[PDB]
This record gives structure tokens, C-alpha cells and sequence, in this order.
């Protein structure tokens, strides 16, 4: 995250770390469910894990808590040149205990979160990645407040084609933005004090950069995969 | 504005149209309130809500 504040004791529950073998993080996630983790497709390119109750890596604070992955589900129509249909979600082996800093996000309903959710000023976004384009990432957790941008404006701004599955979010000049290692993680949108899960961290070119804005996965258009595959 | 369109219907979440009439509905782990409008969450932790304790 570039720019923004950090996460004050209990302001983002919902958040997940994908950590690799060195316990390192690499990408985030949302906490859907005492058993599901929603994330990025891009970002499982081999053996990782699940932390979750964490807002410093480098304290042990006595909430926090590693769960080990049973089954990867990703959407088969992913793409790697475009990154259309950048979703995954985690069964972790064992449920999640929510505590302090532990709990999930609501998934909203598709026409209420277009309508009424999407139509709002902001989102927020959350993670531990880079602090700045060329920087290194965060050892703290960092939320955004993110405008939701014109589609048609998102559209003439990127180099890249935006998708059906994608929507734009940030600010054309400002000093804000998502970075690398924060993808994966949530995008959420708050509605009378509660926060609706809208979106994946997806991509960018670059961070924070003139003329350029963050890149989603649109959430709403995938509600009843979801639904299906944490059943299955 | 009518309708859902004006300030969601008066529902503390999900807001739906059927024949004229403002239907309210809540996320998984909520129970609609007497009134028709308000969520109650139904155990500890509920989704969507920052922690406290
Ligand atoms: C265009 C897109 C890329 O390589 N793509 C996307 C589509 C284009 N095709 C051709 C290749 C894949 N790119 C370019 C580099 C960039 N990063 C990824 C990386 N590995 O360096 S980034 O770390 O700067 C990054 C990642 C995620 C972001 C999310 C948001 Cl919301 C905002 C900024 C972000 C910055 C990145 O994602
Ligand atoms: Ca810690």
C-alpha cells in the first residue's frame, strides 16, 4: 500500500497473508469463512500457508495464527496474458478461530453490491505490500481508502484491455495506491458500519503512477462460483 | 428515487423490489429483524463487523 494509514487494533479482521517456505508473504487474501480464503489467481505460481491475526510482522503479538491449505480451487478460465478471471478460493485444513483481528467479510448479494455498493464514492483496500514502486514491503498492515473510478475514463487510461471481470479504482495523480505483494488481498466496501467484500487486488502498471489507476477482480460478477465452490 | 433507490429502502443491508414493495434481507450469519428492516447478528463474531474484543 502507498500512502494510506495503518490498520488500528481490529480495523481489518478480515485480512490473510500468503507466506512461502522462508514465512515470508507474497500476496494476500480475504477471510470468507471459518474455512475459505478468497485470493488472486495469479498469485499461485509452489507450497505456501495461510496467517491470519497479524498487523506486525516483526512482534508476536498472541493473536496470530498459520493454517495449512487442503484444496486450491481456481477458476479454470484464468488467463495469465490478460488476467481475466483472477479468482481462487482456499479450503484451509483447519477452521479459523475468529478472535480480536480474526473475522470475515460479508460476500453481498450481485444486484444490491452493483447497484448500491459500487455506486458509493469508495472502497478500501488492505495488505503488507510495497510501500512504494521500487520500495520494500511493509512489515506493517496498511489500509487505503480507494475511489471507485469511471469505467469509460479506466478504460482510455490503460495500456491493457479491462475486462468484464475487472474494475478500476484509485486516483489519477494523487500519491495512492495497491502495490506489489498486496495482491490477492480485499477490497471492501463499508454500508452503515459494515464491510461487504468487492473486489481482489489484481494488477497495475506500476504503483501510483500519473494516469494510471488499480486494477480488481469484480467480485459481483462471481458470486455464484463462489458459492459453489465453498461447498465443494 | 423510489423505492430501493431511496436510501435503500430504509433496510440495514440487502434491498430488493417485488410488486411495488421494499423487501429487505441479510447477509449469511444475520436474522432479519421483527421490523422487517434490521439485521441481528446470530453468534460472536459476525461478518462485516471490525472486532472489538
Ligand atoms: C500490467 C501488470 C501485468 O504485468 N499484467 C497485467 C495485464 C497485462 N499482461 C500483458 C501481463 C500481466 N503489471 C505490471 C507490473 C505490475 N506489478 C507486478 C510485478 N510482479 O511487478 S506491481 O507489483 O507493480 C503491481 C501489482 C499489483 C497491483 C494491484 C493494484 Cl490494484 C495496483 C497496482 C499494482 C501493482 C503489474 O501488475
Ligand atoms: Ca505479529
Amino acid at each position: 500500500i502507498v500512502g494510506g494509514q495503518e490498520c488500528k487494533d481490529g480495523e481489518c479482521p478480515w485480512q490473510a497473508l500468503l507466506i512461502n517456505e522462508e514465512n515470508e508473504g507474497f500476496c494476500g487474501g480475504t477471510i470468507l469463512s471459518e474455512f475459505y480464503i478468497l485470493t488472486a489467481a495469479h498469485c499461485l505460481y509452489k507450497r505456501f500457508k495461510v496467517r491470519v491475526g497479524d498487523r506486525n510482522t516483526e512482534q508476536e503479538e498472541g493473536g496470530e495464527a498459520v493454517h495449512e491449505v487442503e484444496v486450491v480451487i481456481k477458476h479454470n478460465r484464468f488467463t495469465k496474458e490478460t488476467y481475466d478471471f483472477d479468482i481462487a478460493v482456499l479450503r484451509l485444513k483447519t477452521p479459523i478461530t475468529f478472535r480480536m483481528n480474526v473475522a470475515p467479510a460479508c460476500l453481498p448479494e450481485r444486484d444490491w453490491a452493483e447497484s448500491t455498493l459500487m455506486t458509493q464514492k469508495t472502497g478500501i483496500v488492505s495488505g503488507f505490500g510495497r510501500t512504494h514502486e521500487k520500495g520494500r514491503q511493509s512489515t506493517r498492515l496498511k489500509m487505503l481508502e480507494v475511489p471507485y473510478v469511471d469505467r469509460n475514463s479506466c478504460k482510455l487510461s490503460s495500456s491493457f484491455i479491462i475486462t468484464q471481470n475487472m474494475f478500476c479504482a484509485g486516483y489519477d495523480t494523487k500519491q495512492e495506491d495497491a502495490c506489489q505483494g498486496d495482491s490477492g488481498g480485499p477490497h471492501v466496501t463499508r454500508f452503515k458500519d459494515t464491510y461487504f467484500v468487492t473486489g481482489i487486488v489484481s494488477w497495475g502498471e506500476g504503483c501510483a503512477r500519473k494516469g494510471k489507476y488499480g486494477i480488481y477482480t469484480k467480485v459481483t460478477a462471481f458470486l455464484k462460483w463462489i458459492d459453489r465452490s465453498m461447498k465443494t | 428515487r423510489k423505492l430501493c433507490s431511496l436510501d435503500n429502502g430504509d433496510c440495514d443491508q440487502f434491498c430488493h423490489e417485488e410488486q411495488n414493495s421494499v423487501v429487505c434481507s441479510c447477509a449469511r450469519g444475520y436474522t432479519l429483524a421483527d421490523n422487517g428492516k434490521a439485521c441481528i447478528p446470530t453468534g460472536p463474531y459476525p461478518c462485516g463487523k471490525q472486532t472489538l474484543e
